């Protein structure tokens, strides 16, 4: 197998969100095609860092190719050094009934005025919206059929790209993760808490498979990264979900916490593997249970003599210096 | 129902542990880091590298405030120093996402805050970054000399550390083009009697560094592993007098008699 | 209001300093522009020139910026009759190694200190501008600690021997400063302190030693000639070659409680704590951690000043958290290092 | 000047003086080959059985180059493992060779002639035993613990430096179940147990102790190597008497307290002590004590080479102060039923040698250590004695003022620490 992990973001902050105008018009001449707004400017840029600093970055992006997305993927494909293709496939929901009309995106050919080099024409769609619009039940249909499809021609278009990012709109992100895990329906809650995926500004997630030819429909998918925006100076905002009536875009007490793995000696370091996952239960309790990787691990709830200060911005105007104080202590864990 | 799955593909970010109990505001937190000498050197510190002998690392001032004329209100404050952590076993930072209020009903605990909400769907909680990379503060502090009431401390102080001019053309011109006595205590040119001084004191500026290890030494009383025997009571006094009478003299009138130590 | 004040002062003073600047006839490599100005330049006399290049030099690296604080100068230093004046020349080396102090670079510094012990031989304001100039950091001690500092010293000490018996001593610096008056023959104190300290800062404790004991038949009852000795025995003891370890150490008590009873007893409460600190940390360096705890609980108790309090604190925290009491450790953490 | 003046005074200094002002916990911005397990295992059995790495006979294991590939990929992989994978195969080797010769599946003279082979056999027949997938956590914490029950598991400056900087110095909020009364009970095994192999037709203080429990704690001392068994006779390891005769050094003491009352007397009938040479060990104590309490002055006899620097040192006593402490009270030795601490033997006497060294032990480790606490101190004396044991010793320490409690719980020492008994 080749693609193994999945990149999903909504596109930046949309010019007719502003509090006051004058609102631009599309540039692109396409109704409701319109630019991204200075937050989108900074916020796509924010982005792109966050990803080069994971050492797991994409090799391929595909943009649903309206203005907005395209817009939003050009300073990633710029500083992480990646090919971009357009895939209509990923492409925006409109309601059948909407006025004045459904509009349609631009193509390859005035992209490139707009997204010199940026852009490239080796991808045609895997398939394309209905030009009446879509109703619900038929755009669900239409993400359930281009997954199979999509990654298909994926690994055969390119040899050897493993991990991929999509770029695209609130609808079709919940719909396209909701059909890989395989949910009936995208109004589904994940869990019965209630949890959904979220799709605010810049919003992104990570799927991955669990631990030779394995059918992707034979294939499970984790949601192991689930509306990441902490790399956003103005955190998430325009928040959206299938419960929304309308068409997307038209008291938080936060504290950290240090979860340290002490070795049993001094000249030598604990490390975290790369592709490693971790999973927790009982925080509530003084004796919390941690798997991180292959090792299980049980805690101890510990305040630190003295305050630590973490800098995030220095990853490997303002800085988003994190305090850490309070601290879970990992001893190891036999299985019994 | 499984525990989620989340990602350590994270973001590796430096960390700073500081010696001080630094309270949750802007003001504090940011005082903090200009103790250090602002986040232009502690970004810059992080990036040292090579044998730890001879890394500067970073300076820290317990005092750092600044007087009424802009001069720093301690000048002559050895720093503690602080270096990169040789071998940083690698932690995870986790974000904890409580409604407003939680934290203050809880003592400031995030323990208690956990616990407060066991049922809840609100308290989100989800891993944001690694730490591989910390300074910490662990050596001694230097011995610190006070400078407050010394004479020409307080000139140099008033005039190169505030930059006033009538300071600094009052210095210069009391400077002298080519000096008499340079074997004489500068207490003699620098008139200034508000400050309690001994004539005994020759004003001398202390040295930038004066423990020349910052740990302590393994002296743990014991030796290394690696005549006035035959003298009279009267011939030791007499050696004593021939540099001060005084003690002697002191001597003679109040001792019974030496011991050898054996 | 006195940031905006400083920047609407600099922005008066711009102006002038342009209408001044604007004469090329004084910057050799807005033209040959000014002939026979005698005294007075575009109506100011060129000493008030002089002092609103200064002044604004000085405002510009206190408000504004070091580099521009020291391009000012430099302009200064390239004006004719600024440079052709004896107590101008003075005056100007002085605002530049000012402006320098706040920047850091060490060659700088090292370069206009060498260049004003050059100027004003065997001066005592001079000698301790340069040591105050080198008070703190790893940049002043690598200053201190090098070769050249050592060579340059030693030569100034054999010119002032050469002033004080009257014969020529090998490599001993020329005598500018010829004006000396010392009909006793004494040592400059000055002179034999920098040297041990530069000595000292290198880890030649046995060097330093002697230029000490050198000052103690002159100036016996002076804090800092006292502690650094006490300090050089101990360390001294502490090398590997040196037998008579408990002899060296008894010494080195000697001479730190001589520096304790002069400063306890001369000046005040300020002085007191600086004692009590200071003790206690030789103690701490030796190893002998028992004791150094009484002498850090007299400095938290017994005085009011919170400045030392700090460090007595700070050491304290060090010795508890080996000590495994951290419960004490974070006391102290809330009511000395709060922030 | 109008009210639009004092209101823009009375607005900045709102907005920028306020109580609430901008907090961290929101708003956190702030602006300025393919047996490898093979040879992992041969590396695990040769150190664990030899003491070190037989590399010589390694070799002729598993077919590779002359040491180089072998050290060079052994030297790789442990770091990918780190301490507590070393572990993890210690533990597992150590409890598969117990087993194996439990149930005799191998002949000892196999073991002491190193027959790889054999031994690596041993591991390749009991890993033949079990299988799993890597481990997963349920949501909720009970449910995990209903489906599992989860085992819980001097030098040079620049060393030093680098083992300070790694340690992180954290105050304890909360942990699993304290379990005191158990670990307690069975540290008083440990204590009857040690009372009676230090020394020596009836047991008085483990009576009323379980009979099953005294099965885990002689098991553990054979574990921790604390004892040897000859065919009905148990014997102490030389690590508890050693640990005794090395921390307690009680006949030093007794030289300190004699040294104590001759510089006494001396500096009280106004006599001087002249030092030339270096005062021995044990007068360095007495000495430093002296000095360090400000009791006595201190003067030199000058001299006129390296020597001028280091002249014959006098000391003498302030004026009419004492130095002297006050007269003894009978603090009287904790004692109890026989057997029941180290020190009371089976006739239910106090070990006079015993107390001697157990008390200059305790004293040793809260001397460079001020503040040192209960529960770090244990830690210290864990192959020796109980916690109950060393609350015994420290409030006896404290009765003679030889301590003084800091506050928070700690034991700090105090002048003339070292007059604890008269002997030597």
């Amino acid at each position: 197998m080749v693609v193994n992990t999945i990149y999903i973001a909504r596109h930046g902050y949309r010019s007719n969100w502003l509090p006051e105008g004058p609102y631009p018009d599309p540039l692109t001449g396409i109704d409701s095609d319109v630019p991204l707004a200075e937050h989108g400017v900074q916020q796509a840029k924010e982005l792109a860092h966050y990803l080069l600093s994971l050492d797991n970055q994409p090799e391929a992006a595909f943009a649903s190719p309206f203005y907005r997305c395209l817009e939003t993927v050009q300073p990633i494909a710029k500083l992480l050094e990646i090919p971009v293709y357009l895939e209509r496939g990923i492409g925006e929901w409109y309601r059948p009934d909407r006025k004045p009309v459904i509009p349609v995106p631009a193509g390859y050919e005035i992209l490139s005025k707009f997204f010199p080099g940026v852009i490239s024409q080796e991808w045609d769609s895997t398939l394309t919206p209905n030009e009446k619009g879509e109703t619900e039940q038929e755009m669900y249909m239409r993400f359930k059929k281009f997954w199979p499809l999509f990654i298909e021609r994926v690994e055969k278009e390119y040899p050897n790209v493993e991990c991929i990012l999509l770029v695209t709109h609130a609808a079709s992100k919940i719909a396209l993760g909701m059909s890989l895990l395989g949910y009936d329906n995208p109004r589904m809650s994940l869990n019965e808490n209630g949890d959904k995926i979220r799709s605010g500004s810049c919003s992104l997630d990570k799927y991955e498979i669990l631990k030779t030819y394995i059918p992707f429909s034979d294939r499970k998918w984790v949601l192991t990264m689930n509306g990441n925006t902490e790399f956003l100076s103005s955190g998430e905002e325009m928040n959206w979900n299938f419960d929304c009536v309308a068409e997307a875009g038209s008291e938080v007490e936060t504290v950290y916490i240090s979860v340290d793995i002490p070795s049993g000696n001094y000249k030598e370091r604990t490390e975290i593997a790369k592709s490693a996952i971790l999973q927790y239960s009982g925080l509530e309790t003084d004796a919390p249970l941690f798997r991180i990787g292959n090792r299980l691990y049980e805690g101890s709830w510990e305040r630190l003599v003295g305050t630590e200060l973490a800098f995030p911005n220095a990853a490997h105007q303002s800085e988003k210096i994190y305090r850490i104080k309070e601290r879970i202590v990992l001893s190891n864990v036999r299985p019994m | 129902l499984i525990a989620d799955e989340f990602t350590l593909d994270l973001p590796r970010i430096p960390s700073l542990e500081l010696p001080l109990n630094v309270s949750t505001k802007h003001s504090s937190i940011q005082k903090a880091i200009k103790m250090c000498g602002g986040i232009e050197k502690v970004k810059e510190a992080f990036k040292e590298h090579g044998p730890i002998e001879s890394q500067h690392g970073l300076q820290l001032y317990l005092n750092d405030d600044t007087d009424s004329d802009g001069s720093k209100s301690y000048f002559n404050e050895h720093p503690v120093i602080g270096k990169r952590v040789p071998f940083r076993d690698e932690s995870v930072i986790l974000k904890v996402t409580m409604p407003k209020g939680t934290l203050s009903k809880n003592n400031n605990s995030v323990k208690d805050s956990i616990k407060s909400l066991k049922d809840s769907n609100k308290l989100r909680v989800t891993p944001v970054s690694i730490v591989d990379n910390t300074i910490k503060f662990r050596e001694m502090s230097d011995f610190q000399i006070k400078l407050d009431n010394v004479p020409s401390a307080r000139e140099f102080k008033s005039s190169f550390g505030s930059l006033e001019w009538n300071n600094f053309k009052s210095f210069v011109n009391s400077v002298p083009d080519n000096d008499s006595q340079p074997q004489e205590n500068i207490g003699n040119l620098i008139l200034d009697r508000s400050v309690k001084i001994p004539s005994t004191d020759f004003q001398l500026p202390p040295p930038p560094k004066l423990s020349m290890v910052g740990f302590p030494l393994l002296y743990k009383y014991k030796a290394n592993p690696f005549d006035v025997k035959t003298a009279s009571f009267q011939d030791i006094i007499n050696k004593i007098a021939k540099l001060d009478p005084k003690t002697a003299e002191t001597m003679k009138s109040e001792l019974k008699g030496f011991v050898d130590e054996v | 209001n006195e940031a905006k004040q400083a920047s609407i002062w600099i922005n008066t003073v711009s102006e002038l300093v342009d209408i001044f600047s604007s004469v090329k006839n004084f910057f050799m490599k807005e033209e040959r522009v000014t002939l026979t100005s005698a005294t007075e330049l575009r109506g100011l006399s060129y000493e008030q020139w002089f002092e609103l290049f200064m002044e604004l030099s000085l405002v510009i690296a206190k408000y504004q910026s070091v580099e521009d604080g020291l391009s000012v100068v430099e302009t200064a230093q390239e004006v004719n009759v600024f440079f052709q004046d004896p107590e101008r020349v003075k005056m100007m080396k002085f605002v530049k190694l000012a402006i320098v102090l706040q920047m850091d670079d060490e060659e700088e510094l090292a370069e206009n200190l060498r260049g004003l012990l050059n100027q004003f031989q065997f001066n005592r304001k001079v000698l301790q501008v340069f040591m105050y100039s080198l008070c703190r950091g790893p940049s002043s001690l690598n200053i201190l600690s090098s070769t050249i500092q050592q060579k340059f010293f030693l030569r100034q000490l054999k010119a002032f021997d050469s002033c004080r018996y009257n014969t020529e001593v090998n490599g001993q610096a020329s005598i500018t400063n010829k004006e000396v008056y010392n009909p006793n023959k004494k040592s400059s104190p000055y002179l034999y302190y920098i040297y041990a300290v530069l000595l000292y800062s290198s880890r030649g404790f046995l060097s330093a030693l002697q230029y000490l004991t050198r000052l103690e038949e002159d100036i016996p009852d002076d804090p800092m000639v006292n502690l650094l000795m006490g300090l050089s025995h101990i360390h001294r003891a502490m090398q590997r070659l040196t037998a008579q370890r408990h002899f060296q150490i008894f010494h080195g008590l000697r001479y730190l409680y001589r520096y304790h009873k002069i400063r306890k007893s001369l000046y005040t409460d300020l002085e007191k704590q600086e004692a009590d600190y200071n003790l206690g940390r030789a103690f701490h360096l030796i190893g002998l951690v028992s004791i150094a705890i009484e002498y850090y609980n007299r400095v938290l108790e017994n005085y009011d000043d919170g400045k030392l309090k700090k460090h007595a604190a700070y050491n304290s925290i060090i010795i508890y958290q080996q000590s495994g009491n951290v419960e004490l450790a974070d006391h102290l953490m809330e009511k000395y290092l709060s922030i | 000047v109008g009210e639009d003046a004092i209101q823009r005074y009375i607005l900045k200094e709102k907005d920028s003086k306020k109580a609430t002002f901008t907090d961290v916990i929101h708003d956190t911005e702030i602006y300025f080959k393919d047996g490898v397990q093979a040879l992992i295992r041969a590396v695990v059995v040769t150190k664990s059985i030899k003491n070190e790495i037989m590399w010589d006979k390694i070799t002729k294991l598993f077919p590779n180059n002359s040491l180089d590939n072998l050290k060079k990929k052994w030297t790789a992989r442990r770091v990918r493992m780190g301490h507590s994978g070393w572990r993890a195969y210690v533990d597992k080797w150590k409890k598969m060779l117990v087993l194996a010769i439990k149930s005799e599946k191998i002949s000892l003279r196999d073991v002491e002639e190193l027959d790889l082979i054999k031994l690596l056999d041993i591991w390749t027949s009991f890993d033949e035993k079990e299988i799993k997938r890597p481990l997963f956590l349920y949501k909720n914490y009970e449910e995990n613990r209903k489906k599992f029950t989860l085992v819980r598991d001097m030098s040079s400056m620049i060393q030093r430096e680098i083992s300070s900087l790694k340690k992180t110095y954290t105050r304890k909020i909360s942990a699993s179940t304290k379990d005191l009364s158990k670990s307690q009970s069975d540290d008083y095994i440990r204590t009857v147990i040690r009372s009676i192999l230090i020394e020596s037709n009836e047991i008085e203080a483990l009576k009323n102790v379980g009979n099953e429990s005294i099965d885990n704690v002689i098991m553990d001392m054979a574990k921790e190597k604390q004892i040897y068994l000859h065919g009905s006779k148990l014997e102490c390891t030389d690590t508890l008497p050693d640990i005794l005769e090395n921390r307690g050094n009680y006949k030093d003491f007794g030289v300190a307290f004699q040294y104590r009352c001759k510089v006494n007397e001396l500096l009280e009938a106004g006599n001087a002590i002249v030092i030339n040479q270096e005062p021995s060990d044990i007068s360095s104590w007495v000495l430093i004590d002296l000095i360090s309490g400000e009791l006595l002055n201190m003067d030199v006899i000058p001299m006129v080479e390296i020597r001028t620097l280091t002249p014959p040192l006098i000391i003498y006593a302030n004026s009419q102060t004492k130095l002297n402490t006050a007269r003894k009270s009978a603090v009287k030795v904790p004692l109890g039923k026989p057997f029941s601490r180290l020190w009371v033997n089976g006739s239910g006497s106090i070990r006079p040698n015993i107390w001697k060294q157990v008390v200059t032990m305790v004293v040793n480790e809260i001397i460079f250590h001020p503040g040192i606490t209960l529960s770090r101190l244990q830690s210290r004396c864990r192959e020796v004695l109980s916690l109950h044991e060393i609350s015994e010793i420290c409030k006896w320490l404290l009765e003679r003022q030889v301590l003084i409690t800091t506050d928070f719980d700690g034991y700090w020492v105090n002048h003339n620490w070292y007059s604890i008994y008269e002997s030597t």
